[PDB]
């Protein structure tokens, strides 16, 4: 008997709690779609059901914003100017935008959540987005663990980028096997010595990475770039492979990727000042484009100095390049150090790590370090130990661009 | 062994550090002097305590056992007989000199425990954590040390000091990193963990066998009349109470003792005057409210405020506890109010409270906690004056 | 999908309210012994018959314990469900109970149920001794406890304090079997009929009458003690009724 | 086996995650009570994952927090009838934190972390090993609460104490609610001074 | 007009005597890098370059067209720089007497010039590092502007030179000044000085107020905040009267102006007295020959906000206008901690030294203890007649909590406003350094 | 009247927080700021003072034994009225501030996603049910142990901010002080244990 009307008055509870839930939904909490206003132009604007994330409502319309992270807050490359709307910046955001900046208005399109009208100053980059499928040409090996990808426009012209640029690559779910990867025969001794090729790469679903252009404005048809191979750490076998380094050497001439238009923040500074590069592994990419920037496309006149930090002799590539670059035009001058010559090198140069030859040559004699820009690419450890010697030095950071990979 | 050894050399000699920068002069006042002329503030105290201690435990054994019994009771406690060693005597017709050896028999060790027992966490955590030993333990010993019943087990007072150094200090931080007040945290261990040994009627006086009443529990129990010392049968008048000649714990029933060390101090502005100001405002407000109502039930209504002054540790806590700078306010503002809490708590937990027949312990660590609120509420105000420019 | 969610909802809410509605009422029955059996067995500690597990102490409890219903009032036995009446449940109605006036109300309980359970033991066919429910305040909490008033009304055969919120080691000490033990032997009346159990501070005199000692340290839960025989033992408490039992 | 003991000391509900502090708080007082209580919790959380997770597809987010939350509750209430009907006494030592297992943190954090995006049996798995951990943290609790605070485990006598002629002096403070603090408070340092990993920065 | 009550005026023994005498000769002088607040030096010149009196010597990064001209014509002896390639300072040696010339006006024409053609030249001469922003202590930029300058016309500083002698001497050139500052600035211009009379400006947008009290009263920080409170939104500049004196010399005969007087004094000074000597004037020239025996320590400013004069930095501050000279407490005394403080000087009283009203203290660099945590005993609300907690500002600064600092009023506050709290701290803290991290702080995340 | 010493007794004397270990997870979490705990504190009254209340009517409405029918105890179904009425209410009061108090939504409806079904609310709705309580003794005990409930979380708020001085042993940092701290205040807190107001 008891058990009859507690089912009843269970069941009467239950209804009326979501009822007024229900009821309260479609009083109080307004479906209008919201609309959201990109850089003002009424084409622009998108309209788009309240829910979900800013990144998601700006990537359904024509506007791409550049994400690496994804919805999650960490990376900080989907910054957005809200000039209004969207609330107070919420704390996670603030770990990477400066209270300037937050005064300003940049947000993180992924972090914010869309629950209201917002306004929008996007840039151009995000604005608009050069997403096209080139086509692969050659994929020579120009290292032990460094490879020259040359990308075919598909749709003719030229991307529109600045020096120091790079182009988000997409890729979908693929497996490759490294005995797949084609190497030269100076190169693959040095595979050889642990035979790199028996690992597998499986990726599962899709991914997207970034990847700094090679080649300078002036180069119109091929798309010069450098890609570094990504292998589990020596120490730590339990990795899985690379998953899109290793995806972009299994492909060979005909091939094709997209490249969802070009992005970066990098670039030299429009002054008299002098510049110093300083590349490492993939770094010399975005270095050779700003060399011959300023060699051809503005034939500059400030002093150039190019360091170079390499563990043998195999490992250097380009350097042709860099030596007419250098006999062409005094202005621009390189140099390379060691760390451990092979023995049949038998280099009479600079030998050790940068992090002290350069401070030992070039920096100890200046005049002003400080009065200098410097580009630094490289592998971590080098930052680290090059960004501790110009701290040591007194350079501002301010006065410093570093690109790491 | 770096940390205790630097804190010895530096004990002995002051330090020959000079200004690195900034204000090459420094005030003469530094940490190891303020904490010293605390120390030596409740001398005083210290000294009578030790007096009034073995006084009471003097009368109240003549008045319990005489003849052979008093011989075998004395020959019993080593308490005793080792005062009788050093030339005091037991007997009644004890002078002054007996009566304050017997104190300093039931003192010192629970001040020596409590300094070794402190000492070595304090030593402990520096020397594990790579920091300079500091010296505000010094002040932490002896005010615990005058803050417990002269019969408190030894073996609780090292539990009770390791208490107040480890979980309400040393976790923090260390000396001025706290909130707490870290004698008071130990004792209210004490009061919580061993109630009976810290209440009751059998821990306030020395002699044993002895149950006497205190002067607070026997007002909670028949009012002003019920005032009476059973060890010598006297009433016990308002100037008996604030001079100390009363059971109670060491160090806190001479309120004119205190007084004299507070009155130091307060001058030379190491105690703030405004937290002692708060409290008596506090606790004078509310006892004479409660003797206004009225209660022909409670007989602790009727308390006046200057009873509640010199009876109980209303006044060691008031001067010596309540003025602790790193658990108290830091406002000007805040202290009275700070004050003013403590003084109200303690009456409230007098008179409302009947488990507990002191409240000054419990007054001083819940006004611990709304210590930063007392400072949050003035910082606000001072923030808003700010964004207004100050009406400029 | 509103239909989708209202059949989900629907479905989930029967099962689970069936589920819980069998439990609830299926189990209803075993929850009321086990909490019959916990007074059960502390009324057969007092009057001293020893049980150990359910179907002793169930079976011992019907067969030696006869629970009656008795009006303070009068001092006389009603007719009811003894076995099934809750005093607690009565005093906190007016139906059954009266508010107590300050000059009365000595054990500082606010209300007094008009009808009081008392439970007789009847070593054969005839009872031979009496469990009367006592409660009052004591320092932190209401302590409640079994009195076992002999047959002539003024003897005390046990005590037990089966429930009471106090500081152990202080005001807990009424759970010690020593104390309870103590209060065997003594008369809760003297010549005149008029209260006389006394809690005496510090111990009692040895081979005191109506002399208990107190709880040491503990005068606070000791007075609440003493006012909860004080009163019981009055007019408004079992007074009237023990003085039946004095002369049957 | 990973995945169970994960929550035991290396994703502990109380000593990294905040939840379920309430009861650890209160029904830790003795072991018969907080034994009783993590059963509970195990049972109720492990309970409520599987059913959430076999029907997290079809629960409309609309009412997918009343949804779980009476799965949770019916859960709770069939244990408290069980409670009630046997083992009573430990039903009134835990008073009515039988009846707050509902709005305990760790039934609803795994009821919507992992429940509601997990396969039935991992998800129950996972019910599982939360509540160990939250019982590892119980019981060291209870045992230094109940031993030092009465010196007693389970209702047996392990330190005579002076009340029953014996030798120990109960702890009056570890019967009352500070205790329960500081005891997790140095549970969580000794933790994390041999895991450093989960040292707050 | 304002009294200030909370505050500490120093005893120290070794007073000036408020007589200008000229100085031992100077033949070396110094820029010193490290005491402007965010500057970045640009090097304009290198060892052995030949400068002249207003040629620039190097730019700031962070300011551009902010230049730093020579105090005096000569040769760049050395560049002395330090760990990071700090900039310590920047030594000439006095030779010659060439000099670079600006425009010169009639002192009648002052108050109507353009505030863009004051700018340029005071840019241009040096004179603009003068100004010091209050938010943050950094010479104003040289396209902002300011609706309140505050000229600091009063020294309450220990042993500090009194202004109304050294303006006295100079009362046409600090009228000319004011004229100036009164065209530069977009508001008013605040002349906080002393009781004492001082030369008057007739422009409607000069005004006087007279700020008597301890040393707290003769600060700009204590100024600003009694009359033009400051904030991120609301900037003050402050400038010492003897820059103002330049500022007027500089508008009259187009010549930069770099004789200052400045106080010898200390307890070690044989003749403490006011001193002409120029901008940056070496420290180790001026005092050769006016010290007792002994291990000394020099100081550019006060006691109680200065540099130590040791090597590179051993040369008159921008902004210093006194030097004080100290002897060096490096002696350990037993139980000196307890004995009573018949020679000891304290805020608090538990010395027996406050009783002897009217003592003076032959104070040394000792610190009078160790390093301990903060104990805060009301020694901070003592010397602060700011409308602030210190003790909870403190607190925040310890604690290095910007955001908190902030809104207690850290930004109204310099590193000597908190010289006070750092003197009279039980725990031996550095408030001063602690202040300028918390600032740079707030300026890098701006 | 009854009422004040009812409201002084949910207050001081039964404090949810340290008292009854309710809550403590929110109590141990947003207790790090005072202006974010003093906006939880001043929510979880608002659910407080409008559950127990409304609890209250149901329970002696429908759940009360014999109460719709003679002879039959609808007290089984107690705590799924109780977290179903509770749920409800947080959210109905939140989505109403969204849509017609916007400033009152984002100094209190952010936080009641926090206080849905919280133990705090909960278990003193359910203590109610543990004794007699009419309607208005409810209402007063739903407000009455709410503002206790934020003078515990604001009191531990400030000393945490307090404590941006302290030097804490890593380990302790963060949580495990926490606990101490709170141990700490509870400690202070039992001042008023014995105390029959
Ligand atoms: C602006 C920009 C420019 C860049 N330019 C270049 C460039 O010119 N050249 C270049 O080579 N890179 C560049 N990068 C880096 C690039 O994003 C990738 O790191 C790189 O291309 C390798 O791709 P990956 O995803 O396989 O690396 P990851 O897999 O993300 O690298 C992680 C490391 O662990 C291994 N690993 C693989 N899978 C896993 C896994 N699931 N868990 C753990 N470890 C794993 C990898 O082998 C690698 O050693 C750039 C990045 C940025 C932001
Ligand atoms: C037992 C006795 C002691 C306890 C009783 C006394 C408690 C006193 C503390 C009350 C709580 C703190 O109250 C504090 O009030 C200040 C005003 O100064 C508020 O100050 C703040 O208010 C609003 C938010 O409401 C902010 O936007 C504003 O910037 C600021 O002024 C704090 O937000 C609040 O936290
Ligand atoms: C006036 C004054 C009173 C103090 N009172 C106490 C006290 O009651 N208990 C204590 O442990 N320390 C006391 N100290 C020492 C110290 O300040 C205290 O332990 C702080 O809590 C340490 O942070 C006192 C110090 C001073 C100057
Ligand atoms: S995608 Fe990384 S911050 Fe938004
Ligand atoms: S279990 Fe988290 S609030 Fe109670
Ligand atoms: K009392
Ligand atoms: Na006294």
């Amino acid at each position: 008997s008891t058990i009859i009307f507690g089912v009843v008055m269970f069941t009467l509870i239950i209804l009326a709690l979501v009822l007024v839930i229900l009821f309260a939904k479609s009083k109080l909490v307004p479906t209008g779609d919201i609309t959201i206003s990109i850089n003002g132009d009424p084409e622009k604007a998108i309209v788009t059901q309240p829910g979900g994330k800013l990144l998601t409502a700006l990537a359904g319309a024509g506007v791409f914003v550049s994400s690496a992270c994804g919805g999650g807050g960490s990376c900080g490359q989907c910054r957005v100017k809200i000039k209004s709307g969207g609330g107070d910046i919420l704390p996670t955001e603030l770990d990477h935008i400066s209270k300037g900046e937050a005064r300003e208005g940049e947000r993180l399109a992924c972090q914010v959540a869309v629950k209201a009208d917002m306004d929008l100053e996007l840039p151009e980059e995000i604005f608009g987005v050069k997403k096209w499928e080139c086509t692969v040409i050659s994929n020579d090996n120009k290292a032990t663990f460094i490879k020259e990808l040359k990308l075919a426009i598909p749709d003719g012209e030229s991307v529109p980028f600045r020096a120091g640029g790079y182009i988000q690559i997409e890729a979908p779910a693929h497996h490759v096997k490294y005995a797949d990867f084609d190497v030269p025969e100076k190169y693959r001794g040095d595979w050889d010595k642990f035979n790199l090729f028996r690992y597998e790469s499986k990726v599962d679903e899709p991914i997207i990475r970034a990847y700094s252009m090679a080649n300078y404005p002036e180069e119109f048809g091929i798309i010069m770039l450098n890609v570094r191979i990504a292998t589990p750490p020596p120490n730590n076998p339990n990795v899985p492979p690379g998953q899109m380094s290793s995806y972009i050497w299994s492909l060979k001439a005909g091939d094709k990727c997209t490249i969802s238009g070009p992005f970066g923040e990098f670039f030299a500074k429009d002054t008299d000042a002098e510049m110093v590069f300083i590349g490492g592994g993939a770094g010399m990419a975005p270095m050779r484009s700003h060399i011959f920037d300023q060699l051809k496309r503005l034939k500059s006149k400030r002093k150039m100095s190019y360091w170079y930090g390499a563990r043998s002799k195999r490992e250097m590539f380009y350097v042709e390049d860099f030596d007419g670059l250098a006999a062409e035009n005094d202005n621009f001058v390189w140099h390379c150090a060691l760390s451990d010559p092979q023995p049949e090198d038998n280099w009479t140069g600079y030998t050790g790590f940068i992090h002290n030859v350069l401070y030992e040559n070039y920096l100890k004699d200046h005049e002003a370090p400080e009065d200098c820009e410097y580009y630094m690419c490289g592998p971590p450890m080098m930052n680290a130990a090059v960004i501790n010697m110009l701290k040591n030095l007194g350079v501002e950071e301010e006065n410093i661009l570093l690109d790491d990979f | 062994w770096f940390a205790l050894y630097e804190a010895a050399a530096t004990l002995f000699y002051t330090p020959g550090l000079v200004t690195k920068r900034s204000s090459h002069v420094r005030d003469s006042v530094d940490l190891k002097r303020i904490m010293i002329m605390v120390w030596l503030a409740v001398f005083p105290a210290m000294f009578w305590g030790m007096y009034n201690a073995g006084g009471q435990a003097i009368a109240a054994l003549n008045h319990l056992y005489s003849g052979d019994q008093l011989a075998a009771i004395v020959a019993g406690n080593w308490h005793y007989w080792l005062t009788e060693m050093l030339g005091g005597t037991m007997s009644s017709d004890a002078g002054w000199g007996s009566k304050m050896l017997l104190g300093a028999t039931y003192f010192l060790p629970i001040y020596a425990t409590v300094f070794i027992v402190g000492g070595f966490w304090e030593v402990l955590f520096c020397m594990v954590r790579k920091h300079e030993v500091n010296e505000g333990f010094f002040v932490t010993s002896i005010l615990f040390a005058l803050i417990v019943p002269p019969t408190l087990p030894l073996w609780q007072a090292a539990l009770g000091i390791t208490f107040g150094v480890v979980v309400a200090k040393e976790v923090f931080g260390g000396t001025g990193r706290n909130f707490l007040n870290p004698a008071l945290a130990g004792r209210a261990f004490l009061f919580f963990a061993y109630p009976a040994q810290i209440s009751g009627d059998l821990v306030w006086t020395a002699a044993d066998g002895y149950s006497g009443a205190t002067a607070l529990s026997q007002w909670a129990q028949g009012g002003a009349g019920a005032l009476i010392n059973n060890a010598t049968g006297q009433t016990i008048t308002w100037m008996d109470a604030f001079i100390g000649n009363i059971p109670g714990s060491i160090g806190e029933v001479s309120t004119l003792a205190l007084m004299i060390g507070a009155a130091f101090i307060v001058y030379m502005g190491i105690a703030s005057w405004r937290i002692i100001g708060g409290v008596m405002i506090g606790m004078i407000l509310l006892s004479t409210l409660f003797n206004v109502i009225g209660s022909d039930t409670n007989a602790m209504f009727n308390m006046p405020w200057h009873w509640h002054l010199v009876l109980g540790g209303f006044a060691f806590g008031m001067f010596f506890m309540a003025t602790d700078p790193v658990s108290a306010s830091f406002t000007n503002s805040g202290k009275w109010a700070y004050g003013i809490l403590i003084g109200v708590m303690c009456v409230l937990i007098r008179v409302v409270n009947p488990a507990y027949p002191e409240g000054m312990m419990l007054a001083i660590l819940f006004a611990n906690l709304f210590a930063p609120l007392f400072d949050h509420v003035v910082v606000e105000r001072n923030i808003k004056r700010r964004l207004a420019r100050y009406g400029k | 999908s509103i239909k989708k969610t209202l059949f989900v909802v629907i479905a989930l809410s029967l099962v689970c309210s069936i589920i819980v509605s069998a439990a609830a009422v299926g189990l209803r029955d075993k929850q009321k012994e086990n909490a019959a059996l916990d007074k059960q067995s502390k009324i057969l500690q007092v009057a001293g018959i020893e049980a150990k597990g359910s179907k002793q102490i169930v079976e011992l409890f019907n067969k030696s314990i006869e629970p009656r219903l008795v009006d303070f009032n009068t001092g006389d036995f009603v007719e009811g469900d003894a076995a099934n009446y809750d005093q607690r449940k009565a005093a906190k109605e007016a139906s059954e109970s009266i508010k107590l006036t300050a000059e009365q109300d000595k054990a500082k309980i606010q209300r007094r149920a008009n009808v009081g359970v008392v439970y007789l033991v009847k070593d054969g066919d005839k009872t031979s001794k009496v469990i009367l429910p006592v409660h009052g305040n004591g320092l932190w909490s209401m302590m409640y406890a079994f009195v076992a008033v002999e047959t002539d009304g003024n003897t005390v055969s046990g005590l037990t304090y089966y429930e009471q919120g106090e500081t152990p080691g202080l005001g807990g000490e009424v759970e010690n079997p020593a104390w309870r033990a103590q209060w065997v032997g003594k008369k809760l009346f003297d010549e005149n009929h008029k209260p006389a159990i006394k809690i005496v501070k510090g111990g009692a005199p040895q081979g005191s009458e109506h002399g208990v000692d107190g709880l040491s340290g503990a005068t606070l839960t000791s007075n609440g003690v003493q006012n909860t025989f004080d009163f019981w033992l009055g007019d408004m408490g079992f007074g009237p009724f023990l003085t039946k039992v004095r002369d049957g | 086996k990973k995945s169970v003991l994960a929550p035991v000391l290396d994703n502990n509900p109380i000593a990294l995650q905040v939840l379920g502090v309430c009861s650890a708080l209160a029904v830790t007082t003795k072991l018969e009570t907080a034994f009783v209580m993590t059963l509970a919790v195990m049972f109720v959380t492990a309970l409520s994952n599987f059913f959430v997770s076999l029907i997290r597809n079809h629960i409309p987010n609309s009412v997918r927090i009343i949804v779980q939350m009476a799965i949770i509750a019916s859960l709770v209430i069939v244990v408290d009838q069980i409670l009630k009907a046997y083992l009573y006494d430990i039903s009134k030592q835990l008073s009515v934190f039988v009846g707050l297992i509902i709005t305990n943190c760790i039934v609803m954090g795994r009821a919507e972390a992992f429940a509601m995006k997990s396969e039935p049996i991992p998800s129950f798995i996972d019910g599982i090993g939360n509540g160990l951990g939250y019982g590892f943290v119980l019981m060291t609790v209870g045992f230094f609460r109940e031993l030092l605070g009465s010196g007693k485990l389970f209702g047996l006598e392990v330190l005579p104490l002076i009340s029953n002629g014996g030798w120990y002096q109960p702890n009056g403070l570890m019967l009352l609610a500070p205790s329960a603090f500081f005891l997790i408070g140095f549970m969580i340092w000794a933790i994390r001074t041999f895991k450093p990993e989960q040292v707050e920065a | 007009m304002i009294t200030i009550k909370k505050g500490l005026d120093l005893p120290i023994a070794g007073t000036p005597s408020q007589v200008i005498s000229d100085g031992k000769a100077i033949k070396k002088v110094a820029l010193l890098g490290e005491e402007y607040v965010g500057m970045r030096p640009t090097m304009h010149v290198r060892v052995g370059d030949e400068v002249k009196k207003a040629q620039i010597l190097f730019e700031d990064k962070k300011n551009p067209g902010v230049k730093f001209t020579s105090p005096v014509s000569g040769k760049v002896v050395e560049i002395n720089r330090g760990a990071k390639r700090v900039l310590q300072s920047v030594v000439i040696e006095v030779a010659g007497d060439d000099q670079v010339t600006f425009d010169k006006f009639e002192a009648n024409q002052l108050a109507s010039l353009n505030r863009d053609a004051i700018k340029t030249q005071l840019v241009e001469s040096g004179l603009w590092t003068a100004f010091r922003t209050r938010p943050f202590s950094k010479v104003p930029a040289i396209d902002s502007t300011s609706e309140a300058i505050f000229v600091t016309a009063m020294d309450t500083n220990p042993l500090a030179a009194e202004p109304t002698v050294v303006i006295n001497e100079q009362s046409e050139a600090f009228v000319a000044g004011l004229d100036v500052l009164s065209a530069l600035t977009t508001g008013k211009v605040y002349v906080c000085k002393k009781g004492t009379s001082l030369p008057r400006s007739q422009q409607p947008n000069v005004e006087e107020h007279v700020f008597d009290g301890p040393h707290p009263a003769g600060l700009a920080g204590t100024h600003m905040h009694f009359l033009y409170p400051v904030s991120a939104d609301h900037v003050a500049w402050s400038i010492n009267y003897q820059d103002v004196i330049a500022v007027g010399q500089l508008f009259l005969t187009g010549e930069l102006y770099t004789q200052r007087v400045v106080s010898l004094a200390g307890p070690v000074v044989n003749k403490p007295r006011l001193v002409r000597t120029v901008m940056g004037a070496s420290l180790e020239q001026l005092v050769d020959s006016e010290i007792m025996p002994g291990e000394v320590r020099i100081i550019s400013g006060s006691v109680l906000s200065g540099t130590k004069a040791t090597g590179p930095h051993a040369y008159l501050g921008r902004y210093h206008l006194q030097v004080s000279v100290l002897r060096e407490g490096r002696d350990k005394e037993l139980f000196g901690w307890a004995m009573p403080g018949k020679n000891k000087f304290s805020v608090t009283r538990s010395f027996l030294g406050h009783l002897f009203k009217g003592q003076v203290y032959n104070m040394t660099t000792t610190t009078n203890g160790s390093d301990r945590s903060m104990v805060p005993i009301g020694n901070y609300e003592k010397v602060m007649p700011l409308d602030m907690e210190p003790t909870l500002l403190l607190r925040d600064l310890c604690a290095g909590d910007s955001d908190s600092a902030v809104r207690l009023g850290a930004l109204e506050l310099d590193e000597e406003d908190l010289a006070l709290c750092t003197f009279v701290c039980p725990g031996k803290y550095e408030y001063g350094q602690l202040l300028r991290e918390c600032l740079d702080k707030i300026e890098k995340e701006g | 009247e009854h009422y004040i010493s009812l409201l002084v007794k949910s207050i001081f004397i039964e404090n949810m927080a340290l008292s009854f270990f309710l809550g403590m997870c929110t109590f141990l979490a947003v207790s790090k700021k005072v202006k974010t705990s003093f906006g939880l504190g001043i929510a979880v009254i608002v659910v407080l003072t409008i559950s127990v209340p409304v609890n209250n009517l149901v329970y002696n409405l429908v759940l009360k034994p014999d109460a719709l029918v003679e002879g039959v105890d609808l007290s089984f179904l107690n705590f799924i009225t109780f977290i179903g009425v509770i749920a409800a209410l947080v959210q109905i009061l939140e989505m109403i501030l969204d849509r017609f108090f916007p400033p009152l939504y984002n100094a209190l409806g952010i936080f009641l996603p926090l206080i849905t079904v919280n133990c705090a609310i909960f278990g003193g709705v359910s203590f109610m049910v543990q004794r007699d309580y009419s309607f208005a003794e409810s209402v007063v005990y739903g407000f009455g142990s709410g503002v206790g409930w934020m003078l515990a979380i604001v009191a531990l708020a400030g000393i945490r901010e307090k404590m941006k001085y302290s030097d804490v042993p890593p380990g302790l940092r963060g949580l495990g002080i926490t606990f101490i701290t709170a141990g700490l205040m509870a400690l202070g807190f039992m001042s008023f244990s014995g105390v029959q107001l």
